[PDB]
């Protein structure tokens, strides 16, 4: 759970090579401590269901298509498999070193 | 009267150290404290535009001095960005939060980043962590200098400093 | 050693400073009474701001204030603090 | 056996109860039981094959007629303790008695939109299903003509790209709550931090 | 200081700028987004609307289609110089008999006919039956800088300039890369696409030794995509004419208080 | 655009500006650092919900903060005639 | 026995609640069971703590520091003969200490040390 | 006010993930390790070099290595040998003495000095 | 309710490929095929296809008389 703290333009966001936006950025603090597995894995089968096309099944201990498949299937479909992006900054245009 | 009542004795910099105990109650977050680390590690190595980058958010006008290094190519240091905010006078000497495990030494001879060591205003080696800038932290740096520089020096502090750590979090990139 | 050692260090401490609840009562007063159309002691003619906490602040900064602190010790002993140039 | 072969109620369950000092036989019958179905296993062999899940497939019988052949029952929580529950149909023992339809039907039917539930921690799933009742999608297709004190309404409601098979049978993708978000991971600006 | 063309398909446009500053090439990249005006619907007047959706919901779709502005930049006074030569109309008036209809941007009939959607196939509502809608919207031209809805491109992107070169021979650098920038040639590792390589460094952690990758430093690659309303090289112009305008009033007024 | 000093000198300038974000910002601060005299340039942006920058501007003495502003201007407008000059012809 | 999967009188570590996956792994059925059973406790965590602060409130509000370095009430009553032991503030103090002479000598010195 | 001629013996990495520690071996019985990165590396491990230790600024191109710190540590050991330490803000120049450098009234405790390595192979 | 006209992330049109995808899909043919065709290549454009429900078709029947 969370409450908006700004809202930023296209222009200012930080944009892949592909030239792609966030909608929303979670800060990575949130997670170690709360320890919310799932919604990584949710963000990575939400990408392979955009590339592919194909219906992501996370019924709980039956999940289809396991992680594996997921992440060889995006590198297949030309991204990461680890679900990473290259990225520059939209307000000076530099790359960001991770 | 109420008015002037509340702008001389209530205050938020007034009330930086809580009167429970001895230590100060405003203090680095999460952000801030992996920012000061990554920032602060002895590899970071920085150039003229990242610098005046960095200092832009600040209210840091003047000369920056000479690089770190000179060959084979001119490079800035976190920890010399860092020292142009601390006082000329200032000295200091302690274990970082890192140095729980085995990279702890216990003296000034540490190839880890464990041990703080300030003399004159130049941090020379350790890292900024909870230890040095977290919140609720006495006996700390921050509160060794909020003690004996004044709560307007720790006002003036956190306010400069303490939006580096971010900046440089941004030209980084910290994900999970 | 009057009552205790700690005692009469306190005293010698306090004796030519001012504490915290002073300087805001002096501060409020005089904004108070500046604000009813008392003449400022100071030039007020390049300062940052023109309100009249700000100028009662600088005016107790730079002694100019003829305010007299009376502090009346519990034994009877009365003792005064002058802000005019000290 | 009389219960299983139509000459019993469905209604009545059995407990035998053996102790060191105890011999005792309980028979409920009464209402306010909740119970749950379990597959009927005979000899390490359950009594729903090949064939009959064949004839369910293609519509020919349902659940309803395997309960009243005597391959699926309802038992309450005293039969069960003469029950021996495999999960799956690889760990069956000629011990067992009975076994599980659907490991995933010990959650509701708000922890069944949870994607990947097992890899968080509980508290969090708890919270979780406060927070799915708050939201703001279509609550209902003929809320135009309804008169309701309060009611709001998502303009532009998606399904979820990550879906779990109770949010079909549930109706869940025809009246959603939501939308699909490209989301990043980092540390921006500082607007983020704690919550934010 | 020379500009090179590495593809022209359709609405996307692809450089190569070379000894060119980063801070320049990102303004323009900002500028293409910020600073090119567009036609686009500012407010609708409607008289009728039995339509399932609400007025400010058809307001919203209705400016969000984009309408052909080429010809518009020179006979339509700008947002910065503030009706003829201001607006333009634009009118709806359908209705269906007995089974539901659907209503297209080429229902959209306009006073002056050199400003038309680009695409007549954009589906704006569904009427059921009976049900009818007769509207009338004004349309002027504005910045994105005021509403996105007014912005010519999709994305716009300016990445780093990569240098990919082959050392010794590896099969894992043509699994490993999501770009395919490497390809096997007579058992051999060659490159393809140079241009295509992200700086992902994807390659170096499996072929540490065979594979080097760098940035030239000079040179930077600027991707634009139009959405329709513009072509892709006028975009370009636009936005460095206003960075020019914006330059020029800057350096007025500080050279009048000296 | 809207501009005011907040604090000038011979080697020393803060410039308010009104109206302009990080297009003109970023772009007028990397044309200054390749200036001969300027010591330390910087552009601020004081709160994202408002449209306003500061300019920071330090040199050697040989020159003037404000020249070396407007010699940054006049490189920016160079670059951008130049731009407009090679697009009409690819 | 917990639950029905398992045997009659088994006291082994997975009966009772031993989780041998990770969050990563992903859990068991049993095992996500067993993992909300533990922390159901935690769901339950006010007027205790705020009737015992009111009793001190209104035990202690009258007393006041004089010039005199005493601490009396308002009513006159001498309730310590000078605050604390030192007449320190909580607030100004080193940790609870009025100086702490290892930071004095690290100002002083610290820069050959 | 400290030159020497000197061969390089090992580049190793060290406890972070950039850092890297050039190990040297000096006359005089003297060694000298100071930590550099990627950027910085320009050495071999078997190689003849050249390196200066003085307040005043030397004269270096685009293929030395020099900086600038403070000598802020001195120890002596056991068999009577010193330990010195140079910082860079951050980067650690440690010098192998059997005299040391503020002993020898060579420096005193916190000078700004120029360290300076040089290749021998003009 | 309606299939929106831009995408959310990026400016793109995506009102307009609705029809001849939803066409094409329930008539048998691959999603990523089919999105390729259409020229649909950002997975942001792919997720408001692949996620829309089309909800106006049963808001039809029930609207409001006013
Ligand atoms: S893996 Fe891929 S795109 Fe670039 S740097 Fe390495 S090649
Ligand atoms: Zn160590
Ligand atoms: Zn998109």
């Amino acid at each position: 759970k969370g409450v908006v703290g700004i809202l930023i333009d296209q222009v200012d966001m930080p944009y892949t090579a592909k030239g792609i936006v966030p909608d929303i950025i979670l800060n990575p603090h949130a997670l170690p401590s709360r320890m919310t597995i799932g919604q990584i894995m949710e963000a990575i089968g939400g990408k392979y269901a955009a590339l592919s096309g194909k219906p992501v099944d996370a019924t709980p201990f039956l999940e289809t298509p396991k992680l594996q498949e997921m992440q060889k299937e995006i590198l297949k479909l030309g991204h990461l498999p680890d679900s990473t992006e290259v990225v520059y900054d939209g307000r000076t245009g530099q790359k960001l070193k991770s | 009267e109420a008015i002037a009542e509340a702008r001389e004795l209530m205050l938020v910099h007034k009330n930086i150290i809580t009167p429970r105990y001895g230590g100060p109650i405003i203090g680095g977050g999460q952000d801030y404290i992996s920012g000061a680390y990554l920032l602060s590690v002895k590899t970071t190595l920085l150039t003229v535009e990242e610098v005046a980058t960095i200092l832009g958010v600040t209210d840091f006008v003047g000369e920056l001095g000479e690089p770190a290094i000179l060959a084979p190519k001119p490079y800035y240091t976190g920890k010399q960005v860092i020292s142009l905010f601390l006082p000329k006078d200032f000295n200091f000497h302690g274990p970082a939060n890192i140095s729980k495990g085995p990279r702890a030494c216990k003296d000034e001879i540490c190839p880890h980043d464990s041990f703080i060591v300030i003399k004159n205003g130049l941090l020379l080696e350790g890292v900024f962590d909870k230890k040095a800038i977290g919140n609720q932290q006495p006996e700390s740096m921050l509160h060794w200098s909020i003690r004996e520089y004044g709560t307007e020096y720790g006002k003036w502090l956190m306010d400069n400093v303490f939006k580096m750590f971010i900046r440089f979090l941004e030209m980084r990139g910290f994900t999970m | 050693m009057t009552i205790d050692k700690i005692n009469e260090i306190f005293k010698e401490n306090w004796k030519n400073k001012l504490t915290k609840y002073e300087i805001a009562r002096i501060i409020s007063a005089r904004a108070l009474q500046l604000s009813m159309g008392a003449l400022p002691l100071i030039d007020t003619s390049n300062l940052k701001s023109d309100d009249v906490i700000s100028i009662a602040e600088e005016e107790l900064k730079r002694g100019v204030l003829p305010i007299t602190i009376r502090r009346i010790y519990p034994n009877g002993q009365v003792e005064l603090i002058s802000v005019r140039k000290i | 056996e009389s219960r299983r072969q139509g000459k019993l109620s469905d209604e009545v369950n059995v407990a035998y109860i053996a102790t060191d000092y105890l011999n005792e036989v309980h028979i409920n019958c009464d209402a306010g039981r909740v119970r749950r179905p379990l597959i009927i296993v005979n000899n390490g062999t359950p009594l729903v094959d090949t064939e009959d899940i064949k004839k369910l497939k293609n519509g020919e019988i349902t659940f309803d007629d395997l309960v009243k052949q005597g391959k699926i029952e309802f038992i309450d929580a005293e039969e069960e303790e003469n029950a021996y529950v495999a999960l799956n149909p690889q760990d069956l023992t000629p011990d067992h008695t009975h076994l599980e339809i659907w490991p995933s039907a010990i959650l509701g039917i708000i922890a069944s939109i949870i994607p990947y539930p097992e890899h968080n921690q509980s508290p969090r799933n708890t919270y979780q299903s406060a927070m799915a009742k708050q939201s703001l999608g279509l609550y209902a297709s003929n809320y135009q003509i309804r008169t309701d004190t309060r009611a709001h309404l998502l303009h532009y409601p998606q399904m979820p790209l990550v879906q779990t098979r109770m949010l079909g049978v549930i109706g869940y993708n025809d009246r959603p709550a939501g939308a699909n978000a490209i989301l990043a991971i980092m540390s921006y600006t500082g607007y983020n931090m704690e919550d934010s | 200081m020379p500009i090179s063309l590495i593809e022209r398909n359709g609405l996307r446009l692809r450089l190569v700028l070379e000894n060119y500053p980063l801070e320049f090439v990102n303004s323009i990249r900002r500028a293409s987004i910020l600073y090119v005006p567009v036609m686009a619907v500012d407010e609708v007047y409607f008289i009728e609307n039995n339509s399932p959706l609400y007025d400010e919901i058809l307001a919203h779709r209705l400016a969000l289609v984009p309408f052909v502005s080429d010809e518009a930049l020179e006979h339509y006074r700008p947002p910065e110089e503030c009706c003829d030569g201001c607006y333009n109309r634009v009118y709806l008036d359908v209705e269906a008999k007995d089974q539901p209809l659907m209503i297209y941007s080429r229902d959209l009939k306009s006073e002056d006919q050199m400003i038309t959607p680009v695409s007549g196939a954009i589906p704006i509502v569904l009427l059921g039956s009976k049900q009818k809608i007769s509207l009338e919207a004004r349309l002027r031209l504005g910045y994105g800088k005021e509403h996105i809805k007014y912005s010519p491109v999709s994305v716009s992107i300016v990445r780093y300039y990569p240098k990919v070169t082959v050392l010794g021979n590896c099969e894992k650098a043509v699994e490993v890369c999501p770009e395919g920038v490497f390809a096997m040639e007579n058992n051999k590792l060659v490159v393809k696409n140079e241009l295509s390589c992200i700086l992902c460094e994807e390659c170096l952690k499996y072929c540490a030794g065979s594979v080097s990758i760098e940035s030239v430093e000079n040179k930077f690659i600027l991707e634009i995509e139009s959405v329709g309303s513009l072509k892709p090289e006028r975009i370009l112009i636009e936005a460095s004419k206003s960075l020019l305008r914006k330059l020029s009033e800057l350096k007025s007024k500080l050279e009048a208080g000296k | 655009m809207e501009i005011k000093v907040i604090k000038e000198e011979q080697n020393y300038l803060e410039l308010q500006i009104d109206g302009e974000e990080h297009t003109i910002g970023n772009l007028l601060k990397g044309m200054l650092l390749k200036v001969p005299g300027v010591k330390f340039a910087a552009y601020s942006l004081p709160h994202p919900l408002i449209t306003s920058i500061t300019i920071k501007i330090l040199t050697d003495g040989s020159i003037s903060a404000r020249e070396a502003l407007i010699k940054a201007i006049e490189l920016a407008e160079n670059y951008a005639n130049l731009f407009i000059d090679e697009v009409k012809k690819i | 026995r917990t639950l029905s999967l398992f045997k009659y009188g088994d006291i082994a570590p997975e009966a009772r609640g031993f989780v041998k996956n990770s969050f990563m792994r992903g859990l068991s059925p049993y095992e996500m069971f067993f993992h909300a059973a533990g922390g159901r406790e935690g769901l339950v965590d006010t007027s205790q703590s705020g009737y015992m602060q009111r009793r001190l409130i209104n035990a202690l509000s009258d007393l006041r520091i004089e010039y005199d370095g005493t601490v009396r009430s308002l009513y006159g009553d001498i309730v310590q003969v000078v605050y604390g032991d030192d007449a320190v503030h909580p607030m100004y103090s080193a940790h609870s200490k009025s100086v702490n002479v290892n930071r004095v000598i690290e100002r002083v010195i610290g820069w050959k040390r | 006010m400290m030159q020497g001629t000197c061969k390089i013996s090992s580049i190793e990495k060290g406890a972070l993930k950039n850092l890297y520690v050039v190990k040297m071996d000096c006359d005089n019985d003297l060694k000298i390790e100071f930590d550099i990165t990627k950027e910085l590396s320009i050495f071999s491990k078997d190689e003849e070099v050249t390196f200066i230790i003085s307040r005043e600024k030397p004269e270096y191109s685009e293929k030395d290595f020099c900086a600038h710190g403070y000598l802020f540590l001195e120890r002596q050991q056991e068999d009577g040998s010193f330990i010195d330490e140079i910082s860079l803000y951050g980067l650690i120049v440690k010098i192998l003495s059997k005299n040391g450098l503020i002993n020898s009234k060579l420096f005193k405790m916190m000078d700004h000095v120029y360290y300076c390595v040089k290749k021998k192979a003009h | 309710m309606i299939i929106p006209i831009r995408c959310f992330t990026c400016g793109a049109v995506v009102a307009d490929k609705w029809e001849p995808f939803s066409n094409r899909v329930m008539g048998g043919e691959d999603p990523e095929k089919v999105l390729t065709e259409l020229g649909v290549n950002r997975y942001c454009c792919r997720r408001m296809l692949l996620s829309h429900v089309n909800i106006i078709r049963e808001i039809i029947h029930y609207t409001r008389p006013i």
